[PDB]
């Protein structure tokens, strides 16, 4: 097998910028260079962008430029859009095909405060002796937030897990869920439930609560 | 136009055998090669093999011995068979056809544990200018789900979070949609949650 070396592994970039990413091959690819470029959007299911190094696929923009030859190859985006947020892979096809490790292209953008929603446990779930309280942080940037739970002013720990979305394909923002897990028992003993959120795009911490 | 559809188990025991088929429409397999690519979670793409027109099969050096690709032109089908699966073999498996279109992919988890369907609980909306609601998909295994709203119809404002591991070792996630508070009374919101590997289909009325 031919080792395919791609770089950089990751790229943070404002929508205006021009970006270029390299892919070197331990061996030459010429018979036509049998180099291809693929794009994978947040899954999705990768699409082929460029073949024989530089010829783009059907319906693919003029912003995507493939170049280089034999051993060193380049992929260029001229004015990256938010929608270009994806990971890009190169594939040599000269031998038994192999992919580079890929370049994650992350979109940079301006700081955006989260809108914060809280969700009490559903009656249905409580009849199972468990209680999930959910705190949602919608559409923010950066990634990249502290979420703290308070029950009856009592700070919590070890009782929550967070899940972060992939960056949004149209506005480049994140969303986050925080989930407090309790037993029906611990839950019913208490009245006030709060998440307190601190974030770069926030003058002072925001707390949602029921 | 060409489409490729993979089908396979979702969960398999270590050391056992994996079978995935790719059913293809919109082109003939005497005319095209179908290749197989896998992607382990958080990792890159790995090329497994290909079968050409009169195939004639090539494999990935490293896995060559564990692997068989065959096809059936008549049935419009390609098979991937893999044996002695380890947990390393946990991947999304794709099939693929100037090129060149891919199937959706099939998630494949190698674990000795057994299947469990999800419980679905509604994240109900309450008391600026817009409101969120959602569904909670708790303790299931393996990946994935596969959540939608109004059986397709609703797709904007929707976020579906990546599955997280519970200390139970089961996965859970939430799917939230944002809407305007105005719409809450007149508009009705149902989330349709599918978990292929356990044959579970669930729909949930999400009321304020």
């Amino acid at each position: 097998d031919i080792v395919m070396s791609q770089s950089p592994s990751s790229l943070a970039v404002s929508a205006g910028e021009k970006v270029t990413m390299s892919c070197k091959s331990s061996q030459s690819l010429l018979n036509k260079n049998y180099l291809a470029w693929y794009q994978q959007k947040p899954g999705q299911s990768p699409t082929k962008l460029i073949y024989w190094a530089s010829t783009r696929e059907s319906g693919v923009p003029d912003r995507f430029t493939g170049s280089g030859s034999g051993t060193d190859f380049t992929l260029t985006i001229s004015s990256v859009q938010a929608e270009d947020l994806a990971v890009y892979y190169c594939k040599q096809s000269y031998d038994l095909p192999t992919f580079g490790a890929g370049t994650k292209l992350e979109l940079k953008r301006s700081v955006a405060a989260p809108s914060v929603f809280i969700f009490p446990p559903s009656d249905e779930q409580l009849k199972s002796g468990t209680a999930s309280v959910v705190c949602l942080l919608n559409n923010f940037y950066p990634r990249e937030a502290k979420v703290q739970w308070k029950v009856d002013n009592a700070l919590q720990s070890g009782n929550s897990q967070e899940s972060v979305t992939e960056q949004d394909s149209k506005d480049s923002t994140y969303s986050l869920s925080s989930t407090l897990t309790l037993s029906k028992a611990d839950y019913e003993k208490h009245k006030v439930y709060a998440c307190e959120v601190t974030h770069q795009g926030l003058s002072s911490p925001v707390t949602k609560s029921f | 136009q060409v489409q490729l559809k993979e089908s396979g188990p979702g969960l398999v025991a270590p050391s056992q055998s994996l079978s995935i088929t790719c059913t293809v429409s919109g082109f003939s397999l005497t005319d095209y090669g179908v290749s197989w690519i896998r992607q382990p979670p958080g990792k890159g793409l790995e090329w497994l093999g290909v079968i050409w027109g009169g195939g004639s099969t090539y494999y990935n050096s490293a896995l060559k011995s564990r692997l068989s690709i065959s096809k059936d032109n008549s049935k419009s089908q390609v098979f991937l068979k893999m044996n002695s699966l380890q947990t390393d073999d946990t991947a999304m498996y794709y099939c693929a056809k100037p090129g060149d279109s891919w199937g959706q992919g099939t998630s494949v988890t190698v674990s000795s544990a057994s299947t469990k369907g999800p419980s679905v609980f509604p994240l109900a909306p309450s008391s600026g200018g817009t409101a969120a609601l959602g569904c909670l998909v708790k303790d299931y295994f393996p990946e994935p789900v596969t959540v939608s709203w109004n059986s397709g119809a609703l797709t904007s404002g929707v976020h579906t979070f990546p599955a997280v591991l519970q200390s139970s070792g089961l996965y859970s996630l939430s799917s939230v949609v944002t809407v305007p508070s105005s719409s809450l009374g007149t508009q009705t919101y149902i989330c349709n949650v599918n978990h292929k590997p356990s044959n579970t289909k669930v729909d949930k009325k999400v009321e304020p």
